[PDB]
């Protein structure tokens, strides 16, 4: 049978982490502000030469609801951990957002990868290397994306199950 | 203050009418909003659009007529307006209050409480409550859910001022 991934898209409101979601489901572009509640999806994926199951749950950004991520966290296999390079503010919560799922977790060795979205906007304020020594000292990798361009969607989300499958193994 | 109707329609079928009371008194700017969007003297209004999210055990969303899919609306004033005042509270259900995107963002989004949801004073603005019908509204949460997506449109098919 398929193996199924349970993935998690994290990060503070507006960083397009439903941007990027429905680009890998739907393949288009959502423009418009769309603030999720929670959201999941299915998608079959061949990925190393074998097929596999992503359930996705996208998850509310809203800083209200902090208190209320605790479920989620637990049934989730690994997370997309989703900045934006020109919202320093998202990178600085990264931090904090992972605390919490190793918390949650009880567990310092969680299937991650942190993602800097929105590669495709001049406004940068977060360097490359930056968030590249930041990967680096948590040992997860790194990939810019944009959900606008499609760049770097497939392979973030296709890492984060190469690091999963890592974990079960 | 002004009162205004919505006619609840389930997949086009009737299911009644709900009526408000608009707290011209406290927040003038933000009841005429919704009492003009209410007639559609402005040439665009409430009428046809849907409840876009229903989460049962806390409230009903609606109003986005310009998009028709939770992202749109627009007010009277423009797309968008400051927050006029808190000083009304989301005391239970049936309160009549505005949807936002953050501070000053107010368009045509609005959501009605079927309960106390006390944290969002200070952040959304009350105008208003529901006057007859409320157990209308508590009938538009058969058709929602969790995440508030919902299993029948439910349109607002008439609205006007009373
Ligand atoms: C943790 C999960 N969650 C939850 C939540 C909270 C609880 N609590 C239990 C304990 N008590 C004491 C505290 C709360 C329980 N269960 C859930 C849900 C059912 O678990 C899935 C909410 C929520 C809201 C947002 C994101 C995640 C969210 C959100 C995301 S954008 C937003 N709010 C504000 C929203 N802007 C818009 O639409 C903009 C686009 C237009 C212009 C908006 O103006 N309005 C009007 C007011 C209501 C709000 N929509 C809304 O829909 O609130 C849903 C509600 C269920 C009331 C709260
Ligand atoms: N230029 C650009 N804009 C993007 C990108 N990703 C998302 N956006 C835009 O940024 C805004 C927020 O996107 P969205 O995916 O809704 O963010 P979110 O993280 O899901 N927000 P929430 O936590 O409220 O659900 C939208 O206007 C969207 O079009 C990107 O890669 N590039
Ligand atoms: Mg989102």
């Amino acid at each position: 049978s398929m193996t199924e991934y349970k993935l998690v898209v994290v990060g503070a409101g507006g960083v397009g982490k439903s941007a990027l979601t429905i680009q890998l489901i739907q393949n288009h572009f959502v423009d418009e502000y769309d603030p999720t509640i929670e959201d999941s999806y299915r998608k079959q994926v061949v990925i190393d030469g074998e097929t596999c199951l992503l359930d996705i749950l996208d998850t509310a950004g809203h800083e209200e609801y902090s208190a209320m991520r605790d479920q989620y966290m637990r049934t989730g296999e690994g997370f997309l951990c989703v900045f934006a390079i020109n919202n320093t503010k998202s990178f600085e919560d990264i931090h904090h957002y992972r605390e919490q799922i190793k918390r949650v977790k009880d567990s310092e060795d969680v299937p991650m990868v942190l993602v800097g979205n929105k590669c495709d906007l001049p406004s940068r304020t977060v360097d490359t290397k930056q968030a590249q020594d930041l990967a680096r000292s948590y040992g997860i990798p790194f990939i810019e994306t944009s959900a606008k361009t499609r760049q770097g969607v497939d392979d973030a989300f296709y890492t984060l199950v190469r690091e999963i499958r890592k974990h079960k193994e | 203050n002004p009162t205004v109707f919505f006619d609840i329609a389930v997949d086009g079928e009737p299911l009644g009418r709900v009526s408000f009371e608009l707290f011209a008194d406290k927040v003038p700017k933000t009841a005429e909003n919704f009492r003009a969007l209410s007639t559609g003297e402005k040439g665009f209004g409430y009428k046809g659009s849907c409840f876009h999210r229903i989460i049962p055990g806390f409230m009903c969303q609606g109003g986005d007529f310009t998009r028709h899919n939770g992202t749109g609306g627009k007010s009277i004033y423009g797309e968008k307006f400051e927050d006029e005042n808190f000083i009304l509270k989301h005391t239970g259900p049936g309160i009549l209050s505005m949807a936002n995107a953050g501070p000053n963002t107010n368009g045509s989004q609005f959501f009605i409480c079927t309960a106390k949801t006390e944290w969002l004073d200070g952040k959304h603005v009350v105008f208003g409550k529901v006057k007859e019908g409320m157990n209308i509204v508590e009938a538009m949460e058969r058709f929602g859910s969790r995440n508030g997506k919902t299993s029948k449109k439910i349109t607002i098919a008439d609205c006007g001022q009373l």
